[PDB]
């Protein structure tokens, strides 16, 4: 398939596909490297501005995959064009941290900070270095300090939330995801994650809030089945708890029953695609019937 | 750039108090009584694409 | 409860967080219309 | 009590770990209930943050719905850490182990190592922990949990060498792509054909 894929392709399509890969910031270091050196040896003619980012992405992938030879091959080419550039320095420090002798990359980062006071990338890389070197608490402390000093980066917020997830600290993660949802209210993914975190916390009021935020993101996109599953489970759990009002129990039961019919039909019209989908349909049908007998 | 931090801070401080709160999440009943048919015209056009 | 059978439960054991406040500080009520 | 698993389940576990080598992987082994513990096959649960129970709620409930359809039973749950220098079970893993041990009387926790995880595997590269409701946490030093070590090595080498492990699907992919199943049909056909 390698030669077959290499036959029915043009360089323009390769470059467009890699640009889309960079836009989606996916992890396909194997495929990024596989197409990387190919356009480097086949075309190697024009698109220097593109080929600089191409080189950087290729060596980023090679650092992950298996190959430092191509990493240095792209580093020397990047250094040839730009003699003084902080991006090349950051990439070299990343590779150094990958190999050995983390402290050298460290003082490289302090020299970078001494030259340019405003360098978020170097501080982020130092934070990631101490994330894996020592405990996560110190890394959280430095991330909080940097987030105080900038209060600009959403990636920092999401990284702090992810780090707090491992510590079973959903109280602070709730604030983090609320802040992240502030800037992007149309992103249903953050809403789903926030409802997930709130449901994990527990409590009837948290259950109701999580259910309502599950329902909000359900109408924004109409693409996700995770949110509807979470909503149905929240309704079932609020039905289970004795500390509730009668009418709220009836309406939550109605919500769960409607979600059950939505599940049934979604699996139903998926059955015409293949012939093995009937077994999944009957599996989910018995699942929903058992939970319906449980609820009723 | 301009160095009028004090008056800007005071203006923002009073403007923030002037804002009210209206939770837009309470209006959940609108979605419950509705129809879900986009999720299968959408689902029909997701099936043809294969895996590279 | 036993009705759900599988029930995974998760428990949780300097003020650096930016906005997360230890004290709740409710009792805000502003009615200004000029 | 001895522990024994079919090379199909081990291949599925290894390939699921290979699919996402950067984030933690999760799996569920399945046995047959009608002293040695025989494993039939494993299903991959999730990947990524791997600290969320309500998604595990739906996953485990659908797993039960499938076990009461083909007359199966859930034996144990396996989890691999992200960092290479980490071979200690986590709190969520122990919670799931206790949840499964409430029903079944034999649940072994399988930790997948990362230090001895290369192309040419030696053989076992598996940590078996035996946990209960009390403070009994013992790891078996070394035994034999697979039937045909040379043949299993050959199939694993063939599966890893040929880039045909992208067809492996997860429960999360099932939610994202309803088209994709989660029983790994192609994997089963491949392991049957290789033998």
């Amino acid at each position: 398939a390698k030669v077959s894929e290499l036959y029915d392709v043009t360089w323009e399509e390769m470059r467009d596909k890699m640009r889309k890969w960079r836009e989606e910031n996916s992890r396909n270091s194997e495929q990024i490297v596989e197409v990387g050196e190919e356009l480097i040896n086949e075309y190697a003619s024009k698109l220097g501005d593109d080929i600089w980012i191409i080189y950087e992405q290729v060596m980023i992938a090679a650092l992950d995959y298996g190959r430092d030879d191509l990493a240095l091959f792209c580093l020397q080419e990047l250094r040839r064009q730009f003699p003084g550039s902080h991006r090349v320095k950051r990439l070299t420090g990343m590779r150094f941290e990958a190999m050995e002798r983390y402290d050298d990359a460290i003082q490289l980062y302090d020299r970078i900070l001494q030259e340019d006071p405003t360098n978020t990338a170097a501080r982020k890389r130092k934070i990631a270095i101490r994330k894996a070197q020592g405990k996560n608490v110190e890394a959280i402390r430095e991330l909080n300090e940097y987030l105080e000093q900038f209060v600009g980066d959403q990636e920092a917020w999401h990284e702090l939330a992810e780090l707090y997830i491992n510590e079973h600290d959903y109280a602070k993660a709730a604030f983090c995801l609320e802040e992240l949802m502030m800037t992007n209210p149309h992103n249903h993914l953050y809403c789903q994650q926030y409802a997930e975190v709130k449901y994990t916390q527990g409590g009837l009021e948290n259950l109701e809030l999580s259910r309502k935020y599950f329902a909000q993101a359900l109408k924004l996109n109409n693409r996700n089945m995770r949110a509807l599953f979470g909503l149905y489970m929240s309704a079932s759990h609020i039905a289970s708890n004795p500390k509730a009002s009668a009418k709220t129990k009836k309406d939550n039961m109605k919500y769960a029953s409607w979600a059950a019919s939505q599940i049934n039909r979604a699996y139903q019209f998926a059955g015409r695609s293949k012939k093995e989908t009937k077994y999944s349909l009957k599996a989910v049908e018995d699942m929903l019937e058992t939970l319906q007998i449980t609820q009723s | 750039m301009p160095a009028d931090t004090n008056k800007a801070f005071k203006t923002e401080w009073e403007a923030l108090e002037l804002t009210d709160h209206q939770w837009a999440l309470d209006d959940v009943e609108e979605e419950l009584m509705a129809k879900d048919l986009h999720f299968e015209g959408m689902f029909k056009k997701e099936l043809q694409t294969s895996i590279f | 409860g036993r009705r759900f059978k599988w029930a995974i439960e998760l428990s949780g054991p300097s003020l650096y967080p930016v906005g997360y406040l230890d004290k709740q500080v409710p009792d805000t009520s502003v009615q200004e219309t000029d | 009590p001895g522990v024994k698993l079919t090379t199909q389940a081990y291949c599925k576990m290894v390939l699921h770990g290979a699919k996402y080598p950067h984030c933690a992987v999760n799996g569920l082994l399945v046995a047959e209930k009608q002293h040695h513990t025989l494993f039939v096959d494993c299903i991959p649960l999730f990947h990524g943050t791997l600290a969320l129970a309500p998604m595990l709620e739906v996953a485990l409930t659908l797993i039960d719905s499938w076990c009461k359809d083909h007359s199966y039973v859930i034996a144990g749950y396996y989890q691999a850490n992200e960092r290479v220098k980490d071979a200690s079970p986590n709190q969520v893993a122990e919670k799931v182990a206790s949840r499964i041990a409430e029903g079944f009387s034999d649940t072994a926790l399988i930790m997948v190592d990362n230090t001895k995880f290369t192309m040419d595997c030696v053989a076992p590269t598996i940590h078996v922990y035996e946990h209960h409701e009390n403070r009994w946490r013992c790891r078996d030093p070394h035994h034999d949990y697979c039937e045909d070590w040379p043949e299993a090595q050959r199939i694993s080498a063939s599966l890893l060498d040929s880039r045909s492990y992208e067809t492996l699907v997860d429960f999360d992919n099932h939610l994202d792509d309803i088209r994709n199943d989660w029983t790994n049909p192609e994997i089963n056909k491949a392991v049957l054909h290789l033998c």
